[PDB]
């Protein structure tokens, strides 16, 4: 017997020191070489394995880091922190998890070196606050009236993507799909792309044929055969109720002893779906759709008065239908109003696409919800092309937010470079060296890019760098394609503000947080 | 490597591995499904977990049945799958020119070549191909004959000859009769009854519908020459109120009162049925038979049946349609308001047994726009083939239908559209030719494996081929028998102009896309 | 859709517990990684104010010491690019005898510095170049360093002056002592001829009255006893015998065969007679003293300590050569008498304890011989131990500075000044060659950081202010020890010097052991398997 006695418990363990900040600097650069080959117009893509058997073949950074599992939880706030670039802005997903890596890797000098790591904090967040200036002195405005400027934005936003090929057509249908989702009620406007911008994947056709509708397409069928699969200007009414007899909440019992009570009741029942359906009649509409079931009776005096019934649809469906045809959801059929008749809808027609049947309620006039359907060669490059159109859209919306833009191909990363080390040629004290660490640091992403495009870094970087030294340079970057430094005035690689805000605040705040760690605990029990 | 660093468990392949293990995959696929290209093909047997037996020839259902594990193979099979579910039609050739596309690309890849330039080559070939399919597509009247020859051309590849020679017509008469004019062709229409008590040349096309379900009720007639169809979805048995009833009696007189008072009911709709089938024929000429998509108890089965009526319950919910458009009545979901007016007509209404099985064949419609295909042979792997090859050739004679183009086959088409883009290469600038070179080589895949599994050579007859296609500039495709070169058109070996351009687009799309991918992860767990 | 399938070729063929890294990142990464670890692990143990580290090897015998080279070998590297640095440190020991931390420490900031130059986009055989370039002009450089020269070594003051430096960074509370002891024995050693041995310096270590008690010996001290009953002589005769103090054999085999009752009665008195006329004679020769190099007979005791002869039996071949080289006698082959030119001589040869260890001590009168003894006392067995190898560093150095009488500036000076020179030459030289001579240039401020870091002071003011003083000119300049702010003072007036030999092999070697690294784009490793030794 006589178990050991111990302050902790046993399964817990504990490092320190040096050691701690070296393991947390190599999980970051890990973690950003991981993906460092996926950046740029001429990025390789990578093949990931899902656990429950699927096959994810993706350029974009997210979803390659999400895909992964890792033990080294620096890594997991690394993935954690591209997760939230996505998330907040869209794109620059792989870019910030490459800055973050860098600023930590030289930052691993400055702690080696006898600097406290608070020290380096500081000089970090002077920085970060440089570069926010540097970025809002450079930009340039864009008039979002133009369609022009607002297409070549999306293409220089997917020219990285695998949509290259068709570059044209997913920034038309992108803009598209952003403009028709724009609303504006009771003064606040609103674009919410990620309920009523639905992409819809059927595998098959060709990608030239995807196009987005100007209405809502939903994988659902007449109820009966029937009902008419074609309506020029139908009528919509949407409900979010069954139209079938079902018991009520309160527990009730029927007590039968008059012969003729159960007949009685059987027809009471008939005729409140009978009454169901003549208060849904009395406004004449043309189809009715509903979230829950329809008996077959009901169905039967839906067709005498020349009504397609669609049967169950989901909530998310009914809205992006109630947002397009300009219907407005009820439950109570007796409650009904003409304001919540759907009109608008130009044409509703069934029609069938492989071997399912398919509801188009398109032809819309003036719709605020919109579907795109994507047609392709299989699942998996429909996948990669819905997140191509993702990006796109988020794109979009941070352009019509945010209507400032910057040089895009590493020329804003230089010259937010030069200018941080302009200013940091002025100060005095120790702070100065990190905060030129951080400002060539910045310098990864073209370094990347002309590693990516199999050029050679050392002289190109250096001209680059040469050339961002004189008086008007600011637009200086790489070709992602043949490895030559031109201006992105002739170019035309714009990236929005928004975006490069997020890119740097991102990297630079993950540093500050993996520079304050020490002291690793592990192993106990919640 | 750095994913085995953060996760010491995962599997990695980069670089270089990562193409090898791709290709490798691919030359794994196209060497398996080589020898199922053309009529000369063999049959594949494929024996189950479970001892099932399958015998098939199909790219598709090959590629399902295989035991393969393989992420490369999950990816062609799903651009086969497609390929399927859209045209029906190229899997195999999907298949094949997937795997030569990448075998080319890597011929040139393993010379210090980038994929991004192959991919470029690729992009352009494509697009100068599918110009050149458009060029040489034959638009014709899809008359009869024209139908005939490509679900010949479907069929034949796919069954025996003479099994292939009775589909044709079994499934050209079909489609020609459910056909309407300027109308999209909707093929749940079309039923595929499966039999399993004659020989297999024994499959025939009924111009009605076929129910694997018959009477219930002995008393019933099993023949009935003048029928009256009344389509329905009204139950017929007994149902329990939705709030929870129950009966309360004193008496076993009040017991037998309620007994016989919960019957009303459907007592009534009964009561209706039997007064419209007495108003409407008034004589024992005329037969009554109700089809119903819901059950119906054994009172009213005897009740039907004592009036000469002939009830079938539990019908399938597409046969609803089926009869609507077939016999020509109005489907009815309640008999509130029912009329002599929504009653179809049958012209032969009679009932088959085969063991334990009972059928139900409704003959003799005016005009069915909709029919049945029934298929009949001696095993059940043979009846699996043929619903597989009547599907393939539904699909190819509705597709021949919907584009009124039409293609020559026989390999002819690939043939001249290779020729086409080495004549046009000189016009890429950069080293992309070489990837217009491969593609074309690629395409050049099909006659290959026809002469192959015709039991001839590559070299030999592929050079008189395309000598021949340069001197004369016709569309010549292989003789299986000969080897020579010949003219698809004349012999009527045609393929479906949409089946080649979802071909080019798909193996365009999935070779450039694999050619790209450089680095295999499986960090998951 | 699950799995991922080895590639085709040599992935498939590899063997089952094998392992093949290929490529920069894989392969020249990780190992500028495991070199940068071992230099890590080595880095705290520089300079005097260098911490000891216990090391316990697999036999699970404790070492103390701040000997780069002692802690090398007690660790069992596997990483082979560390294993190559530590066969550079070990040629380095072999070579000079001090340095090693220098190898390992250049070594290290050479190969971190060769990462930064491939991550920026330097290519592996223009940092090569650029690096074989800097350590040419590093090598044409050091000889204009030197400062001043050894210029006398039959000095002591001198001599102890000159070797304090080296056996200050072991033991640096008490050099000055240490320094004394070493220069008198090694004043001893080194005759009129230009040769000096090395092995000629014999180290005996008997515990109890700390390291404050040791001393030097003239002569050999062996921690056995006297056979006989002898123990002491003033007039010392040894007589010197390779062979066992008894009657020789036959080889093949000796068969008494008697054959009458007198031989019988006979055989054993005519074997005593013969052994005692035997030892009668050895003695009427003068000596009084016999060492032996086998077992002693006990009729050959019994007369030798009829005779006064005290007995002295060395096991060990290594001992018997050095007493014969110490004493002037030659180790005779038989139990002959010594004649007038192989008679050993000696001041005095006696019985003593020391501490609780009995020792017979063969010591000269005169401050002169061939060998020379330090006994070294303690109250420790690792702490005399650490004692020796300084004793072995100081002897190192002697002997360097008997072969090359040049030396340089200490403290972070020379290394410095070369930096210096070094970046100074790499600015006008074009090409990519430029940054990785400037590398190099910078890999020496490794030297000055350990040092300050160890120090506890702030290595980049020390930095900057050797910068700052090389500037105007003063090269002989290194950080100040004694001083709690980061300080620095000339090296030349106080006397803290290095030899030019050793930075110039510790230079060459590391450069040459980073170049071999850097050259390796390749591993494929073997099963482990066995191997136990
Ligand atoms: N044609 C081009 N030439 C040079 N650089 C480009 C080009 N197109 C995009 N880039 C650069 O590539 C980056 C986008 O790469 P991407 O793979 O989208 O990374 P992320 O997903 O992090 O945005 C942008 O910062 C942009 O500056
Ligand atoms: N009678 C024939 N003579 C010559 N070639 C033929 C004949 N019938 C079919 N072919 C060719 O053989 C090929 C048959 O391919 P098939 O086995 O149907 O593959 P899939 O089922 O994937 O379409 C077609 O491309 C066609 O051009
Ligand atoms: N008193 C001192 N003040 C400053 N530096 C010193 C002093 N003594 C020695 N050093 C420095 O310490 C270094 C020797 O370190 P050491 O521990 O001997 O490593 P190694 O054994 O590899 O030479 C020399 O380069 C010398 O410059
Ligand atoms: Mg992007
Ligand atoms: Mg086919
Ligand atoms: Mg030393």
């Amino acid at each position: 017997g006589h178990r050991p006695v111990l302050v902790l418990s046993q399964n817990t363990k504990r490092e320190s020191g040096r050691k701690v900040q070296s393991g947390n600097i190599n999980a970051a650069k890990t973690i950003a070489d991981i993906i460092r080959t996926c950046l740029g117009p001429k990025s390789m893509m990578k093949m990931l394995l899902d656990p429950m058997g699927g096959i994810v073949m993706t350029n974009d950074g997210n979803a390659i880091l999400r895909e992964i599992q890792v033990q080294h939880p620096a890594a997991k706030s690394m993935i954690e922190i591209s997760r939230t670039q996505d998330e907040e802005v869209g794109d620059g997903t792989t870019s910030v998890i490459i800055l973050a890596g860098e600023m930590l890797s030289v930052a691993e000098h400055f702690l080696e070196q006898q600097m406290h790591p608070t020290v380096v904090i500081s000089a970090y967040r002077k920085a970060l606050d440089d570069m926010i200036s540097t970025l809002k002195k450079i930009s340039i405005p864009v008039d979002i009236s133009d369609s022009d400027m607002m297409l070549n934005i999306i293409n220089s936003s997917i020219t990285t993507k695998a949509i290259s090929r068709w570059s044209s057509l997913a920034c038309n249908i992108a803009l598209d799909a952003v403009k028709m989702v724009q609303f504006e009620e009771n003064g606040r406007k609103e674009i919410d792309i990620k309920k009523y911008a639905r992409v819809e994947k059927i595998p098959g056709g060709i990608i030239e044929d995807s196009c987005v509708l100007r209405g809502v397409m939903i994988n659902k069928d007449v109820t009966h055969p029937r009902m008419r699969r074609y309506i020029k200007n139908p009528r919509i009414v949407l409900l979010d109720s069954s139209l079938e007899y079902k018991k009520g909440e309160s527990q009730t019992d029927i007590e039968i002893t008059r012969e003729e009570d159960f007949t009685r009741i059987l027809q009471m029942e008939e005729e409140y779906i009978q009454q169901l359906c003549e208060d849904i009649i009395q406004l004449k509409p043309d189809v009715v759709i509903t979230e829950k079931g329809i008996s077959d009776l009901a169905q039967h005096y839906l067709m005498r008065a020349n009504i397609t019934a669609i049967r169950r649809v989901r909530k998310t469906d009914n809205n992006r239908i109630a947002r397009a045809c300009g219907a407005r959801i009820v439950s109570r059929p007796e409650e009904l109003r003409e304001d919540d008749v759907g009109t608008g809808a130009g044409l509703l027609e069934i029609k069938k696409i492989g071997d399912e049947y398919f509801t188009f309620i398109t032809d819309c006039k003036d719709p605020k919800a919109c579907t795109i359907l994507l047609r392709g060669a299989s699942k998996e490059i429909l996948s990669e092309v819905e997140r191509n159109l993702q990006d796109a859209m988020q794109v979009c919306r941070n352009v019509l937010l945010d209507p400032q833009l910057v040089p895009g191909g590493g020329a804003s990363e230089m010259a937010v470079a030069h200018a941080l080390t302009e200013k940091s040629k002025a100060m005095t004290g120790v702070e100065q060296w990190p905060y030129r660490a951080v400002a060539q640091a910045l310098e990864v992403i073209p370094r990347t890019l002309i590693q990516n495009c199999g050029a050679s870094t050392i002289r190109l970087l250096t001209s680059l760098r040469a050339k961002h030294t004189q008086e008007n340079c600011e637009t200086w970057g790489v070709n992602g394609e043949t490895g030559t430094l031109v201006d992105m005035k002739e170019l035309g690689i714009w990236e929005p503000l928004a975006v490069k805000l997020q890119t740097y605040k991102t990297a630079v705040e993950t540093a500050v947080l993996l520079l304050r760690i020490d002291d690793i605990v592990s192993g106990h029990k919640k | 490597a750095a994913v085995k660093t953060l996760n010491p468990k995962a599997e990695v392949a980069r670089a270089q591995a990562a193409l090898a293990v791709n290709i490798s995959a691919a030359r794994g696929l196209q060497d398996v499904l080589r020898t199922n290209l053309g009529p000369k093909g063999t049959m594949k047997m494929l024996v189950s977990g479970a001892g099932d037996i399958k015998l098939t020839k199909d790219g598709n259902v090959l590629l399902h049945e295989m035991q393969i594990q393989h992420p490369t193979a999950s990816l062609i099979a799903k651009v086969a799958t497609a390929q399927d579910d859209i045209t029906g039609d190229g899997t195999t050739s999907n298949v094949l020119i997937i795997g030569e596309l990448l075998k080319q690309a890597d011929l040139y890849i393993s010379e210090g070549l980038h994929p991004r330039i192959i991919t470029e080559g690729f992009e352009a070939a494509k697009e100068k191909a599918l110009q050149f399919l458009e060029e040489v597509k034959v638009s014709r009247e899809m008359d009869r004959e024209t139908l005939i020859d490509v679900a010949r051309t479907s069929l034949r590849t796919k069954v025996h000859a003479e099994l292939a020679d009775v589909l044709t017509e079994a499934v050209v008469d079909s489609i020609l009769a459910i056909k309407k004019q300027d109308e999209p062709i909707d093929l749940f229409m079309i039923e595929i009854m499966e039999m399993k008590h004659k020989s297999e040349t024994d499959t025939s096309l009924i111009r009605g519908l076929v129910l694997d379900h018959g009477a219930r009720h002995p008393d019933m007639k099993k023949r009935v020459e003048d029928a009256y169809i009344l389509t329905c979805n009204v139950s017929l048995e007994y149902e329990k109120t939705e709030v929870n009833s129950g009966f309360f009696y004193k008496s076993a007189e009040e017991r037998e009162k309620l007994v016989k008072a919960e019957r009303k009911f459907i007592e009534d709709r009964v009561k209706k049925i039997i007064e419209l089938k007495r108003k409407v024929c008034g004589d024992s000429d005329k037969g009554f038979v109700v089809i119903n998509q819901k059950g119906i108890d054994p009172f009213s089965l005897d009740a039907l049946s004592k009036e000469g009526i002939v009830a079938l319950r539990r019908a399938k919910r597409r046969n609803m349609e089926r009869l609507t458009l077939a016999c020509g009545g109005v489907a009815l979901n309640s008999f509130d308001d029912l009329s002599p007016d929504c009653l179809g007509h049958a012209g032969l209404v009679y009932e088959y047994t085969l063991g334990e099985e009972k059928f139900t064949f409704i003959e003799k419609c005016n005009n069915p726009r909709s029919v049945t295909l029934l298929i009949k042979g001696p095993n059940k792997h043979t009846l699996t083939q043929i619903k597989d090859a009547v599907r393939d050739g539904l699909r190819a004679v509705k597709n021949a239908i919907d584009d009124g183009c039409v293609v020559p086959g026989a390999g002819a088409v690939e043939v001249a559209m290779a020729e086409a883009l080495i004549k046009h290469k000189p016009s890429v600038k950069g080293r992309a030719q070489l990837g217009v070179q491969a593609f074309a080589d690629a395409l050049l895949i099909i006659p290959k494996v026809l002469a192959q599994n015709s039991g001839f050579d590559l070299q030999e007859t592929l050079v008189k081929i395309q000598a021949e296609h340069s001197e004369s500039g016709q569309l010549v495709g292989v003789d299986l028998n000969t080897g020579e070169p010949m003219v698809a058109a004349e012999v009527g070996v045609w393929d479906n102009y949409c089946v080649k351009k979802q071909l080019l687009h798909s193996c365009t799309v999935i070779a450039t896309n694999i050619l790209l991918v450089d680095e295999i992860m499986r960090a998951g767990m | 859709a699950l799995h991922v399938p080895k590639a085709p070729g040599f992935a498939q063929m590899l063997k089952e517990g094998a392992k093949h890294f290929s490529g920069l990142e894989e392969a020249v990464y990780r190992n500028i990684q495991a070199c940068k670890e071992l230099a890590q692990t080595t880095r705290t143990a520089y300079g005097p104010n260098g911490m000891n580290k216990m090391v316990i090897n697999h036999l699970e015998k404790l070492f103390v010491t701040n000997d780069a080279a002692t802690i090398l070998r007690e660790l069992e590297v596997q990483h082979p690019a560390a294993k190559m640095i530590v066969m550079a440190s070990h040629m380095q020991e072999q070579e000079v005898g001090d340095g090693t931390n220098f190898v390992l420490v250049f070594a290290g900031a050479l190969l971190e510095l060769a990462e930064e130059l491939l991550r920026i986009g330097l290519s592996v055989s223009e940092v090569i170049e650029g690096y074989e370039i800097a350590c040419r002009k590093a090598h044409e450089i050091l000889p204009n360093l030197v400062c001043c020269s050894a210029k006398n070594l039959r000095d002591i003051d001198e001599v102890s002056s000159l070797l304090r430096t080296s056996i200050m960074s072991k033991q640096y509370g008490n050099e000055v002592f240490l320094a004394k002891l070493i220069a008198q024995a090694c004043v001893s050693i080194f005759p009129d001829s230009g040769h000096f041995n090395v092995d000629n310096i014999r180290v005996c270590k008997i515990l109890g009255s700390g390291i404050s008690s040791s001393s030097v010996l003239h002569g050999m001290v062996f921690k056995k006893e006297t056979e006989g009953d002898v123990t002491s002589v003033k007039d010392a005769k040894i007589a010197v015998y390779s062979c066992p103090f008894d009657g020789m054999i036959t080889e093949t085999k000796g068969t008494v065969l008697i054959k009458t009752a007198e031989e019988l009665m006979n055989f054993s008195k005519g074997e005593e007679n013969l052994m005692d006329a035997q030892v009668k004679a050895i003695a009427d020769t003068g000596a009084n003293v016999v060492v032996t190099g086998g077992k002693v007979a006990d009729m050959a005791l019994h007369y030798a300590n009829k005779y006064n002869i005290m007995l002295v039996r060395l096991n060990s071949k290594w001992d018997l050569r050095r007493l014969c080289k110490t004493v002037g006698a030659t180790a005779l082959p038989r139990l002959t008498p010594p004649v007038l030119e192989e008679m050993g001589h000696c001041d005095s040869v006696y019985l003593s304890e020391v501490g609780d260890t009995q020792v017979v001590v063969f010591k000269h009168e005169k401050e002169d011989g061939a060998i020379s003894t330090i006994v070294l006392r303690g109250s420790t067995d690792n702490l005399m131990d650490d004692i020796e190898r300084a004793v072995d560093d100081g002897v190192n150095t002697f002997k360097v500075l008997t072969r090359d009488k040049r030396l340089v500036p200490g403290g972070g000076a020379t290394e410095i000044e070369l930096a210096k020179q070094i970046t100074s030459y790499g600015e006008t030289c074009p090409g990519l060659e430029q940054y990785a001579i400037k590398k190099f240039a910078e890999a020496f401020e490794a030297i000055p950081r350990a040092l300050a870091e160890n120090s506890g002071v702030k290595a980049n003011e020390v930095i900057s202010k050797l910068y700052a003083v090389h500037q105007e000119g003063n090269k002989n300049v290194g950080l100040d020890i004694e001083a709690e702010v980061p300080a620095v003072k000339d090296m030349l007036e106080a006397g803290i010097l290095d030899t030019y030999l050793g930075k110039y092999w510790a230079i060459k070697l590391a450069t040459n052991a980073a170049v071999t690294v850097l050259r390796v784009d390749q591993i494929i490793m073997a099963k482990p398997a066995g191997g136990p030794k």
